């Protein structure tokens, strides 16, 4: 049923944050997110998102 | 006053409920004119005699058709074909106000926290629920329970999200998105909340308050299994009877003369099973759960007035053999037990959507459908979100480059103008169609390609019958 070891989750991220997430947890992918609409005022029209796979902690 | 292309190819349908509301319903009008609207009715509830009418969906399509209505804009759900519209077209229901903050902000707003439906307790909810905690029956019913109390469901974890769902402590994905850090300052504040936290507002129809509140959330002292039974008989338990949620959903008697037979494929989390065994009961509704064990021609001949099947899977060997003994059995999943409580009314699943059968086996894999979607609002982003996923893919609000498909149905915006040029760069090579392929190969089980004619079809709005959940519906 459900997922376990090994799987990762999606994290929404600024593209200039990725470099400060914390080092100890491990990136499976990272994907530069293209054509954003924002459609909340919190999210500014041209911030650069990226998604990351995050693999779930041991 | 300004004007913009916000609303570019959009209709809309503007409800007025009194005479005093008039000069409301002028002065949007001329917001979704000023704003590029591509058509604006203005319908007087109190100038017909709409009690002696069926308002059905042909009544509806006939009246307001042929093209789309991609918004209906009313201050009140108390209209005649609130129903039709919302559970069944998926036009989202919004308040004048979602027109004024859309045009001052520049944006298309979410609609959720604009409905005026009182039962969306959690309209101002983002919710992701964990899927390390869950397994595949309990997350599909617990996404159409928050749905239905008016949340939007996330399959990623951002700054926005507002509630995290899991089952136990021993989750590790609490420990995953807590370590989200940047340095040290965390992504955001988080709310990990016990799946009582949905129950309560769709058993209670009110908010979560007081200690109950409390006891919704995540507790790490909660390592065994009975302190979760406690925590859940306390918050949802026989003590706590539906305050107010049949003032809102007022057919108690929706399940009479039904017996559903609950197959054991469904393998919910035990409290979860005497939660929907309660919901059926309340509705005088009857439940009988079938075991792997059961001699079924001996459990339909002790209870004849078994008369509808409930199961996850198509193909499971327990829903053959019942369909040699009960050739006339209604065949359906939890989730069309919802979708009838959302109609208030009980209905064959033959004129219900495809999603409310049990499911397919998995035609693709997530390698091959990993799909971006574009242009959809309010329940069709929910609707695309549960046919993605059982066909087997995985769906992102957001556009990548890990993406294989793009599903649009019209050629607005910036995501279809990125993947058309995308679609032509051997490098990456994403293909473009629309919802009716994700439909129609579902429907008939098969890989069909999504280049063909029908599927490349990006003025789809111009049927309002076209529209994404259509396909499959009996009349």
């Amino acid at each position: 049923g459900p997922l376990g070891s090994g799987s990762s989750i999606r994290v929404k991220l600024l593209q200039e944050s990725v470099v400060k997430l914390n080092p100890k947890l491990v990136k499976h992918n990272f994907y530069r997110v293209e054509a954003n609409d924002s459609e909340e005022e919190e999210t500014e029209f041209d911030d650069q998102f990226c998604i990351a796979d995050i693999q779930l902690v041991d | 006053s300004s004007t913009s292309l916000l609303f570019e190819q959009l209709n809309f349908l503007i409800l007025v409920a009194a005479e005093a509301e008039l000069p409301i319903a002028h002065s949007t009008r001329k917001l979704l004119m000023d704003n590029s609207c591509n058509n604006c009715q203005i319908y007087e509830l109190y100038n017909e005699n709409l009690k002696d009418v069926k308002t059905d969906k042909d009544w509806f399509m006939n009246k307001f058709g042929p093209q789309t209505v991609h918004f209906v804009i009313s201050n009140t759900i108390n209209f005649p074909f609130y129903k039709i519209v919302y559970f069944d077209l998926l036009i989202p229901v919004v308040s004048h106000t979602w027109v004024q903050d859309s045009v001052k902000t520049k944006r298309h707003l979410r609609t959720n926290m604009y409905s005026p439906n009182p039962f969306h307790l959690l309209r101002d909810c983002q919710v992701y629920i964990s899927k390390s905690s869950f397994n595949k029956c309990e997350y599909i019913l617990y996404s159409d329970l928050l749905h239905l109390l008016g949340g939007t469901l996330v399959n990623y974890i951002s700054n926005r999200t507002t509630h995290v769902i899991v089952q136990s402590p021993q989750d590790p994905i609490i420990a995953t998105v807590s370590k989200l850090t940047f340095g040290e300052k965390p992504l955001r504040e988080w709310k990990f909340v016990y799946p009582i936290w949905i129950l309560y507002h769709f058993k209670m129809a009110k908010p979560l308050k007081g200690e109950l509140a409390t006891l919704c959330e995540l507790d790490m002292q909660d390592t065994s299994e009975e302190q979760l039974f406690a925590k859940w008989e306390e918050v949802i338990g026989d003590k706590q009877t539906s305050s107010s949620q049949l003032t809102l959903h007022p057919n108690k008697t929706l399940f009479k003369n039904h017996h559903f037979a609950i197959s054991p494929d469904l393998n919910f989390f035990t409290p979860l099973y005497w939660f929907l065994k309660g919901f059926i009961e309340d509705l005088d509704g009857k439940v009988t759960p079938l075991s792997f064990s059961d001699d079924l021609k001996s459990v339909y001949q002790a209870f004849p007035d078994i008369d509808c099947y409930i199961g996850h899977s198509a193909n499971s060997p327990i829903l053959e053999k019942t369909k040699s003994i009960k050739p006339e059995i209604h065949v359906g999943n939890v989730s069309w037990l919802f979708y009838m409580f959302a109609l208030q009314k009980f209905t064959p699943v033959s004129q219900c959507k495809l999603i409310h059968q049990p499911f397919h086996a998995k035609l693709f894999t997530s390698k091959e459908l990993t799909v971006a979607y574009t242009n959809y609002f309010g329940s069709q982003r929910f609707y695309i979100q549960r046919l993605v996923e059982i066909l087997g893919g995985l769906s992102t609000p957001e556009l990548t480059r890990k993406n294989t498909h793009l599903i649009t149905k019209s050629t607005i915006g910036k995501k279809f103008k990125v993947a058309k040029k995308w679609s032509l760069d051997p490098q990456n090579a994403i293909i473009v169609t629309n919802h009716m392929w994700l439909e129609q190969c579902y429907m008939n089980n098969s890989k069909l390609n999504p280049k063909d004619s029908r599927f490349q079809n990006f003025k789809l709005d111009d049927n309002m019958g076209w529209n994404i959940g259509q396909i499959g519906m009996d009349h």
